[PDB]
């Protein structure tokens, strides 16, 4: 399952904040916290429509200036329009859909701050695991197999297909601080090596 | 003239009382509740159901051959627990399976071919335990005084054989199943995955094993001895796959 | 000399001289042959020895009981002939694994932890061979008397149920590989993996099944009429294994 | 494995020709016999490397401007380098190193005339199982797997790692019928279902 070896912070030699400002800069967006969200679009599955309608709703806000979101996937052509069209109505949304190789995404593990996971049905979660190894923040539905591996100790948990919790979720998680992020960093890493 | 209960036939009686209790608990909450529907949790209500009879069979029989004096009443409860355990090894082999493809088939089990393999599982394994629960009945027993009776005396030598054939051949398919699970997952899951299968072994292979060995003139202590393991296995079962699921625990404080 | 052979015995020995000479050859073929280094060529090279050690085995056996007066030869020989049995029941297994590792770790199975694990895989087979064909020149021997000969005259009955349970654990886990192996392939396909799995099935299970039901009072007849099919094993491996690759009938046609 | 009701002719609406010069104007080349390739980049699994130097051999050729190819993968920013110098070089060749759907890849098999599948090790061949549904025409090395699926009378089959009898294959495959590979697609249809 999880390498342990090929995924690790030790085979990026740039810091958190430079890589992630290096990673902003390359992608044009000024500095913040950033989102990301990887896997296929599908229906029920993998649940992109969910994040996609919780950025809708927080768009509102007025503190939704001061968050990033990096969404990489491919599927049904329709949302792959709905978030071009969510790309360009907003400068502070970006959209992948192209393949990328396991590199790109190690450097992407390491440099974002919290990775989304809000998937329908998942039993076993290798994408939360890969992300904590990299000290990545979750922010994962509580269905079977996210659960075991998040704990109130190591990111947070959603109820499944609830836009309005999930937007609730992303703003309460916008308050954390610098410090409580490194500890639940490495509490994240501790908690994907241990685990198997 | 009742015979006079030993300390192991008491043993037993409150053996079966304790599994029934536990597993007609878990029954009760999976049928109260309508959500549970998924595959896991029929699979999973198919075991306990397994259980609870196995355990209302013991305290019946217990009563039905010191209490109730009658020597008919007695040789079907010995079917009913042979049914029981049967059937229990099967859900246990079923729910392996299940929760194998659904690691494997992360993408395909969420469809109807789930729900038609698992009716097709339950039917299969129901079929044989009702197969090879029935053959105490009528087929083989030397209750005649010429099938050269086994180390429990109603059933018969030839079919005790059988059964343990049948639970070797599930066994090496458990441990195939186990192995492609820990490659996947792979040290806590390795851990767990080592003790419940390490419970299973260590409760059901002493009597399958003493089966083979065995003969009717042996002690008729050691049946007790090695058919003790396999009643606490049935009172484990709950607590290795319903109590330790978090949706189940939520009506449990309810 | 003096015991006079029967009828039943002639049929053994010629069918031992068959294996042998079946596999010599394939054996002299695979060691020829430089470019055969792969992992699958050593594991079907010790399929080959397995068999023919049996062969010689049997041949040799026939010539110690008939022409060379010699219990001690005898007794050493059936040791020989248990731990061929072993190693080549043992091989298929690593065969099977080997190909459902290879349809599976499509990109992971040609690293170098292919070789590492194909000499665990060889060190294991030939290690459980020799431990269980150590029994018969070891403390578990019926010679001594007052320790019930199974239907083998010289082994023991716990030996003989050890290797029952034994093969009916590994036969469980090649129906596990096997279902394994339909979902990647999966109907000419499925046809040949029925075949194979049947012709193995249909030469091992008379054996090991009357090694459960039989005593040392049976007739001899039963032991000569199950363990013909279990010889006529190593005359088909050869078929399946060996001279079904293209290449060994390249270099066979020479 | 297989999916016999996903890889179809049907499911393509116009004629075989018409799909082909639809799918060839798309990429801006001119109509004529297409190889497709299609898989990882690598070293020493796949063999891009094989496709692509017996690509280098068949340019000094006169035939080679009859010869239009489709590489898609990804892997080795070094190989994917020479594939876009290839490409740029030569106006009858095409790289894709995009993902592509599994639509779009039906519709390649259904399109191109041949696959090649230059593998150093193919324990199974979906990909010939997955090309002949469609009617394509493999030219695949001979090692095991490719050789049990791929006949003689269903397709070619080369030496690993040598890319002159890949050149000499590719360029015996150019001077095929019409009716010839009729008769071969439906012979590679055939076979690939009766698995
Ligand atoms: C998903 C929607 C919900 C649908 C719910 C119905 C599906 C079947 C659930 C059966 C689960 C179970 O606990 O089995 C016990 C009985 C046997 O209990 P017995 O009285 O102790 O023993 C008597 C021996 N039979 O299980 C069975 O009988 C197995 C039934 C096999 C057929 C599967 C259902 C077919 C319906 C289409
Ligand atoms: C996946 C691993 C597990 C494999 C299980 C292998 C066991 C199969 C062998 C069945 C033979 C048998 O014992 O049948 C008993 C009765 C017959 O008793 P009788 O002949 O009537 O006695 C003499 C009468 N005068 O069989 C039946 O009643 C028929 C039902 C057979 C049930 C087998 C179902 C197996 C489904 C998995
Ligand atoms: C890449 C080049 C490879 C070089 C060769 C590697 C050797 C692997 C073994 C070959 C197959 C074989 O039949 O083994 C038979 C011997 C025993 O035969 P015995 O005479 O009938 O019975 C006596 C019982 N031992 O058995 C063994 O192989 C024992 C396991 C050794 C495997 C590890 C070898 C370490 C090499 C580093
Ligand atoms: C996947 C298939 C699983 C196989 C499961 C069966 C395992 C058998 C375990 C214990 C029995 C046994 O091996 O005999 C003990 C031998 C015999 O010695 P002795 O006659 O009792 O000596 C007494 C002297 N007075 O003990 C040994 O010789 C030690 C070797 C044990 C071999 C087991 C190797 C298994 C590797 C797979
Ligand atoms: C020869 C022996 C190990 O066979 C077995 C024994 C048990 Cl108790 C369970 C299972 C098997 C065979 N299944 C198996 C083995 C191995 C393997 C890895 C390293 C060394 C040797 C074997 N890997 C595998 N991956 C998926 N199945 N599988
Ligand atoms: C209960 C019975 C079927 O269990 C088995 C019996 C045998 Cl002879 C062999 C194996 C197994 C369990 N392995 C298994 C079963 C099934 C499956 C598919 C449809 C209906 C029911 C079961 N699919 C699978 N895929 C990978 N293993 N596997
Ligand atoms: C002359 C005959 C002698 C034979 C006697 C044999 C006795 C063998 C002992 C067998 C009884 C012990 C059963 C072990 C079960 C252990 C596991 C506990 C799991 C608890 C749940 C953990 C949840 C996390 O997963
Ligand atoms: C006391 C009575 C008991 C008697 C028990 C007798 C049981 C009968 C056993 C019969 C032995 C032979 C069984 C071989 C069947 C396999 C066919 C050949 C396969 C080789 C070509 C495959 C090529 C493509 O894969
Ligand atoms: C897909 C099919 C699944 C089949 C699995 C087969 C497992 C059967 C193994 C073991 C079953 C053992 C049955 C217990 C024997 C009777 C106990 C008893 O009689 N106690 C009398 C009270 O004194
Ligand atoms: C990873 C370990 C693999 C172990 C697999 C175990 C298989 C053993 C099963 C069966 C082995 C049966 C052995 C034959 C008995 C002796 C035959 C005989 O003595 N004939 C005397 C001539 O008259
Ligand atoms: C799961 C699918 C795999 C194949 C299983 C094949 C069946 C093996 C067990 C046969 C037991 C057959 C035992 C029959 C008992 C015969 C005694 C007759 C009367 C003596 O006088
Ligand atoms: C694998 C994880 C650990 C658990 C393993 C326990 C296995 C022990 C087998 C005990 C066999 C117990 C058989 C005893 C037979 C008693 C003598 C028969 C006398 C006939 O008259
Ligand atoms: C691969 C995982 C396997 C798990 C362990 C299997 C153990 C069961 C085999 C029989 C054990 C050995 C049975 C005991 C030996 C019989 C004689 C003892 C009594 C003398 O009077
Ligand atoms: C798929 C192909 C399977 C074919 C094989 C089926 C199983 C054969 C059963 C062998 C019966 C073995 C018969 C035992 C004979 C009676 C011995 C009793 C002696 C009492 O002292
Ligand atoms: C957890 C297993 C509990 C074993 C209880 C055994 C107690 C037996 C005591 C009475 C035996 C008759 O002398
Ligand atoms: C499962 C063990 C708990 C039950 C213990 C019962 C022991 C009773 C043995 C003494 C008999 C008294 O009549
Ligand atoms: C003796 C056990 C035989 C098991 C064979 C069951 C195969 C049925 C496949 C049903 C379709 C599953 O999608
Ligand atoms: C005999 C036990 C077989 C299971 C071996 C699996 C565990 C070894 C590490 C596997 C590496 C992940 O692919
Ligand atoms: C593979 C078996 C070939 C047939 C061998 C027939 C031998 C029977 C000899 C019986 C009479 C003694 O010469
Ligand atoms: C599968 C081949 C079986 C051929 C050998 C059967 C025995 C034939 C000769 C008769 C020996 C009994 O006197
Ligand atoms: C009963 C024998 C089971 C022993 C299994 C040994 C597994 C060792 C793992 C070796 C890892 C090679 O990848
Ligand atoms: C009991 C035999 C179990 C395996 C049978 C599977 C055959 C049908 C699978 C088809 C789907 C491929 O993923």
């Amino acid at each position: 399952g999880i390498d342990c070896s090929f995924w690790n912070e030790s085979y990026l030699t740039g810091s958190r904040d430079e890589r992630k400002k290096s990673l902003l800069s390359k992608f044009g967006m000024d500095e913040g916290v950033t989102f990301m969200f990887i896997g296929r679009f599908d229906r029920g599955q993998k649940g992109v429509d969910v994040l996609l309608k919780a950025i809708e709703i927080l768009s509102s806000k007025k503190e939704f200036q001061e968050m990033r979101f990096i969404i990489i996937g491919k599927g049904d052509p329709e949302l792959e329009g709905w978030a071009r069209s969510l790309e360009e109505k907003h400068g502070n949304v970006k959209v992948i859909t192209e393949m990328l190789s396991r590199e790109f995404v190690r450097e992407l593990y390491g440099s974002v701050d919290f990775v989304i996971i809000p998937s329908y049905f998942e039993p076993f979660g290798l994408v939360a695991l890969e992300a904590m190894c990299l000290g990545a923040i979750p922010i994962a539905s509580a269905v079977g197999g996210l659960r075991d591996i998040i704990t109130n100790e190591t990111g947070i948990l959603v109820k499944a297909g609830d836009p309005g919790e999930l937007a609730n979720a992303i703003l309460k998680a916008l308050e954390l601080s610098r410090s409580d992020l490194s500890k639940f960093r490495e509490n994240c890493k501790k908690r994907a090596m241990s685990f198997s | 003239p009742l015979p006079s209960p030993k300390a192991w036939d008491v043993v037993l009686c409150i053996s079966g009382t304790l599994v029934s209790c536990e597993n007609a608990l878990v029954v009760a909450i999976i049928v109260g509740t309508p959500a549970f529907r998924a595959p896991m949790f029929l699979l999973v209500g198919s075991l306990a159901v397994a259980d609870l009879l196995a355990g209302l069979g013991l305290v019946l029989h217990f009563a039905a051959v010191f209490c109730i004096g009658s020597a008919e009443m007695s040789l079907v409860l010995v079917g009913v627990l042979a049914m029981a355990f049967t059937a229990s090894i099967g859900s246990l082999l079923a729910i392996t399976v299940d929760r194998y493809l659904s690691l494997y088939n992360a993408l395909t089990y969420y469809s109807e071919t789930t729900v038609t393999r698992t009716y097709v599982m339950l039917a299969l394994v129901w079929g044989g335990a009702l197969g090879l629960g029935l053959l105490p009945v009528l087929a083989w027993n030397c209750l005649d005084g010429l099938t050269t009776c086994g180390v429990v005396y109603p059933l018969s030598k030839n079919h005790l054989v059988v059964l343990a054939i049948a639970f070797f051949m599930v066994f090496g398919i458990m441990l195939q199943l186990y192995a492609q699970i820990c490659r996947i997952v792979c040290r806590k899951g390795i851990a767990t995955l080592a003790v419940v299968l390490g419970a299973f072994a260590a409760c059901w292979l002493p009597f399958t094993v003493y089966c083979l060995l065995g003969d009717a003139h042996s002690p008729p202590l050691y049946t007790y001895l090695t058919l003790l393991p396999a009643t606490y296995n049935s009172m484990i079962n709950p607590i290795i796959y319903a109590f330790r699921n978090q949706d189940v625990q939520k009506v449990l404080w309810a």
